């Protein structure tokens, strides 16, 4: 606990400051410290945690993609051997990414998920668990790739089952879960038809429930519905 | 890449 | 030397890869390792070093500015005491920024500047030295602020003296040095008239030497001349 | 802020 001596409330305050300053590594460290205080997280706090790590790992993923692309070109038929450096540095970024994912997964396993009883918290964390196993799957190539994929699938599936039982079809967490599980199907599980079906059914069921919403709730739900449509347009 | 949230 | 076991050429290669991946902290660490091999830097290598640290400290400066702004508002007449957290976190970012500046200044002092005999290398490094003392000056408030300002001024001045003796007025290093020394005058030394005079004289002397340049050299010089004009437009 | 390079 590097943050063990800081007050929980101070960690949350500093996470918000780090967000405003676009210091997402700091933000993630502050929110890891907050989680490690052992108390459940409120809605706002869960989203601070998620925003922080999504931004950190998102930057790592973007860098990994650049380096992996350079590496594949160096391996084409006709390339001039540029030694081990591209592979080494891609491996360095990959190991750092895996470490961040393992950290987040560790927080979810110790002990955020087991204490999460409300649908909004439990579905949120299980979505996160699917997301970070999905990021591990994006770089996985060994004896474990299938198991990592199945861990992502299992987390997303439990989240989906709870969300369909306990939340309306326009709930933004339910929508974002389905968006991401659909991308999992398309990009990770080589199941584009499942990806398209899930996105379309999610969109249509949400459409039919929009009439129940306030103007602010409508804005949130239609935002994610547009992402579902964007993906469907990319895939069809 | 496709959209995720 | 965390990079002490890596080949110089591999460090330079990985700095270029880090640049492509927008991993500027890594890029800076690789180039610090390259400098610490003890050999002089080529033109390309000097610019890899400068790009890396300029991007790292630039992000720190942007974050510091956000936090300092929040801190000043919390100190206005009417604000609700939000405890020590904003100050603490601004101080944290400030200390990290100071550390990066001290690192760069240390590389210039051990031993890049003393081995730099050609105008293009010596002016480049002395510009860097003025720049990183300028960044220290931006956050300085203690018994040392005047001395930090004078260290920036002294480095910029030696660079200016060499550049006027040894390079044409369109040389991009000479132009960028003058651009930055002009900003030093305006923003640090509370000498806006000196800032404006320097920018204008630099611009006019460059204009009169453009006729000597190739199309590619013209593009580089006119780019920085436009920055001089941009600043003059901001200041008049 | 003013331009520097
Ligand atoms: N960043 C900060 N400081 C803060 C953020 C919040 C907060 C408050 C309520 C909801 C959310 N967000 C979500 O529940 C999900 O995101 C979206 C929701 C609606 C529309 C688009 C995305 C999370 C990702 O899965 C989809 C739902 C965040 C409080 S503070
Ligand atoms: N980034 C990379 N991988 C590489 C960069 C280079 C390289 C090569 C030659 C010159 C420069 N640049 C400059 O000498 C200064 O920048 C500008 C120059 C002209 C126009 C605008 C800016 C530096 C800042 O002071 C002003 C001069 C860089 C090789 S590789």
């Amino acid at each position: 606990g590097a943050m063990g001596s800081m007050e929980r409330a101070s960690l949350i305050q500093k996470a918000k400051l780090a967000e405003q300053a676009e210091r997402y590594e700091d933000m993630a460290a502050f929110m890891k410290g907050a989680v490690e205080k052992g108390e459940e997280l409120s809605c706002e706090e869960r989203n601070l945690l998620s925003v922080a790590y999504k931004n950190v790992v998102g930057g790592q993923r973007a860098a990994w993609r650049v380096l992996s692309s350079i590496e594949q070109k160096s391996n084409e038929e006709g390339s001039e051997e540029k030694g081990p450096e591209v592979r080494e540095y891609r491996e360095k970024v990959e190991t750092e990414l895996q470490g961040v994912c393992d950290t987040v997964l560790g927080l979810l396993d110790s002990h955020l998920i087991k204490e999460a009883g409300d649908a909004e918290s439990r579905v949120f964390y299980l979505k996160m668990k699917g997301d970070y196993y999905r990021y591990l799957a994006e770089v996985a190539t060994g004896d474990d790739k299938k198991r990592i994929i199945d861990s992502a699938r299992s987390a997303y599936q439990e989240a989906m089952d709870i969300s369909k039982k306990e939340m309306p079809p326009t709930n933004p967490i339910r929508l974002g879960l389905a968006l991401n599980f659909s991308v999992f199907h398309y990009e990770i599980a080589n199941s584009p038809e499942e990806a398209i079906s899930l996105a379309k059914t999610t969109f249509d069921e949400a459409m039919a429930d929009l009439h129940t919403l306030s103007e602010d709730s409508y804005k949130d739900s239609t935002l994610i519905m547009q992402l579902l449509r964007d993906n469907l347009t990319l895939w069809t | 890449f496709p959209a995720t949230v």
